């Protein structure tokens, strides 16, 4: 108690005096390495001080002035070095992540094969690392990657493990850009849907599979216009989460999901059905009464309208 | 899966009391030095759940005006604390606090509004400052902090509004930036942002709607995005978002409320982010907002785009219609 408690307000007072000195020699126009020793000390722990970020693209941009193309190369370098220790203590700040962009973006030729595999060994550590995500998307980008590329990587993390959100999220970005129109093709879709399928059959708890299911459903171009080969797919698929419905019956996404199924197929015909899935949904997810309610409402009004356009 | 358990000597009732003994006396320590860097956003917290529980006056107004004149800079910004630097995320904040108290002209208006301007890039999006940083949060910071002026035409808003709608993703929610994955945290301010320039006809509520109530656990507590832990921050910026786009009954209240709730702390006083870790303003300012916006009639009502009293922004009026 007595070692722990009190060594903190020793190290206050370090922090503390190390950023009154920081200050001081801001103030002074001293835009010196003293200032990128007293910042590393301060912002290792502390890494949301975004003035002292501030204070150290100030002294690497003036040093750059006074330096030769050698030294000012070799103060990107432990920046870097810097960067990523500081990014060991805290991978979820946006200070540090933001002055690493900051400075690969004005370096002449930065190596950008190096940062995607920061970014690998990152989302290894923890794959929803969103800060991560982003910064592999501004590198991709930067060094001209070809979504492709990146299809390829998300495939990859998708069986490894779970904690897939993030990499289907990428997925859906990336696929409407390897067809790019101002909606996905159906060859694609199909495919889509026989890995998304594969994910959630696998494991059937994990939510981020069932809600970029959800969005492929709709990404189609509508059931007036089924192939034989579409229809006989969401067939298949209506089939196996019933399955899946005997294994885990109160699994709320493989029936939110026959519901949807259901309406992606033939809305009137299966009404019968669909009633019956909205009860027992509710008994197994009473949280979500309210919005499946509502949804049901909505689907009626649909049904009523395609009734109504009887001849 | 991932949840919280409320074990069953967590506080079930609102100690009001407490929460504003808490706020008057903080400030009088450890984790106040160090989080200087945000004081301005800080005293936000603070003045805001003062005034939500009608509290305000045991705060000091002189010291706060003040201290906020202190942090404007030359450019217009205002910092954090004195000797830090401009952002947008403390220019709202002083900005949200001289409305509070009927004293913008305690600030450089002109310059605070030339400041935003300048941040504003030709895709339409927000730097947060000269060092360029991009994210939706300062979009949404911008323009709050103009529609409380009055200046919100100072920008160029179909361009702004053009980008945040880049942000939209395949869930119906939003990300930091155009490809990130959606966030409670930015969906709040994307959809405080199209609430501030009349653009929620663009959102699909049913659809974001649906992802946000899908945030509530078994615990009650709402998480900020899939496979993640619940606390009463979050439980913030989902709710909030689900009323600016009139889907608040998509979650269970009462399960909401006791969870906000286990969050106090008895003794102490305040709230944390779950359930008997420590205190701090911005949790009690969330918490206490989050009760407000489910209906507890012992707090103000709460705007759920500015997270400030509905009776300040009907003062300057700013009160942009929600979806429902
Ligand atoms: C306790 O350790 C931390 C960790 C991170 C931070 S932070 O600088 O990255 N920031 C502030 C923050 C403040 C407190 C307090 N008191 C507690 C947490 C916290 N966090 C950490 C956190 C919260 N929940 C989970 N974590 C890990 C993160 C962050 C929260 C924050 C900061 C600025 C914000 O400002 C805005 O978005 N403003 C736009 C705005 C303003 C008013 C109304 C509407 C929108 C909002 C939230 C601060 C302390
Ligand atoms: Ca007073
Ligand atoms: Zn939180």
């Amino acid at each position: 108690a007595e070692a722990k408690r009190l060594e903190r307000e020793q190290k206050l007072k370090l922090y503390q005096s190390a950023t009154q000195a920081v200050f001081q020699k801001r103030q002074a126009g001293e835009l010196d390495e003293s200032v990128l020793e007293l910042t590393s000390q301060i912002l290792g722990a502390n890494p949301d001080f975004a003035t002292l970020w501030n204070c150290r693209r100030e002294v690497l941009q003036h040093l750059e002035t006074e330096k030769s193309p050698e030294e000012s190369a070799a103060l990107v370098k432990a920046e870097l070095g810097f960067l990523e220790s500081c990014l060991r203590v805290n991978p979820k700040s946006y200070g540090t992540w933001h002055h690493r962009c900051w400075l690969l973006s004005r370096l002449p030729e930065p190596n950008w094969a190096r940062e995607l595999e920061l970014c690998a060994r990152f989302l290894e550590a923890d794959e929803r690392n969103f800060h991560c995500w982003d910064y592999r998307r501004f590198v991709a980008a930067q060094a001209a990657v070809a979504p492709a590329e990146e299809l390829a990587f998300t495939d990859s993390l998708i069986t490894r493990n779970f904690s897939n959100y993030s990499s289907w999220h990428y997925r859906s970005c990336l696929l409407p850009q390897l067809h790019p129109q101002p909606r996905l093709p159906e060859n694609v879709l199909l495919k889509e849907l026989e890995l998304v399928q594969n994910a959630f059959f696998t494991d059937p708890n994990d939510q981020s599979a069932w809600f970029y299911h959800r969005w492929l459903l709709g990404a189609g171009s509508g059931r007036c216009e089924l192939s034989v080969e579409k229809s006989t797919v969401l067939q298949s698929e209506l089939e196996s989460c019933k399955e899946l419905q005997e294994l885990e019956p109160e699994n709320k996404w493989c029936l939110l999901t026959i519901i949807l199924l259901m309406r992606a197929l033939d809305p009137l015909l299966y009404e019968k059905e669909t009633l019956q899935y909205f009860s027992t949904l509710k008994a197994v997810d009473p949280m979500r009464a309210a919005y499946l309610d509502d949804l049901r409402s909505k689907f009626l009004l649909e049904n009523s309208v395609l009734k109504m356009e009887y001849a | 899966q991932k949840d919280v358990t409320i074990k069953s000597d967590a506080p079930d009732t609102l100690l009001l009391e407490k929460h504003a003994d808490y706020i008057a006396s903080y400030g009088s320590d450890y984790e106040y030095c160090m989080s200087e860097y945000l004081r301005m956003s800080g005293v936000y917290w603070g003045l805001t759940v003062m005034d939500l529980m009608g509290q305000l006056h045991r705060m000091n107004k002189e010291e706060i005006l003040v201290f906020i004149k202190s942090c404007q800079h030359e450019c217009g910004g205002v910092s954090a604390s004195i000797g830090h630097d401009p952002h947008l995320l403390y220019t709202l904040s002083a900005v949200q606090i001289l409305t509070l108290y009927d004293s913008i002209h305690v600030i450089n208006v002109d310059k605070v509004v030339a400041y935003v301007q300048s941040l504003q890039k030709e895709d339409g999006s927000f730097a947060g400052d000269i060092w360029g940083e991009i994210d939706t949060r300062f979009s949404f910071c911008a323009v709050a902090t103009l529609a409380l002026l009055g200046k919100l035409d100072a920008i160029n808003v179909e361009k702004a509004i053009e980008f945040v709608l880049s942000c939209m993703n395949f869930d119906g929610g939003f990300g930091c930036r155009p490809g990130s994955e959606s966030h409670a945290g930015q969906i709040y301010c994307c959809t405080g942002f199209l609430a501030i320039t009349s653009q929620l006809h663009q959102v699909n509520s049913d659809l974001l709607g649906w992802w946000l109530c899908e945030r509530q656990l078994p615990s009650g507590g709402l998480n900020g995005r899939p496979e993640k832990l619940p606390d009463v921050c979050y439980s913030w910026w989902v709710l909030a978002s689900l009323k600016i786009i009139g889907r608040l009954h998509w979650i269970d209240r009462e399960k909401l409320r006791s969870f906000i709730l286990a969050c106090q702390d008895e003794e102490t006083g305040g709230f944390a982010d779950r359930p008997g870790d420590m205190v701090d303003p911005f949790h009690t300012l969330f918490g206490i907002a989050g009760l407000s916006l489910l209906g507890e009639e012992q707090i103000k009502p709460v705007s759920p785009v500015f997270c400030m009293p509905e009776e300040v922004l009907q003062r300057v009026n700013v009160q942009p219609e929600l979806v429902s």
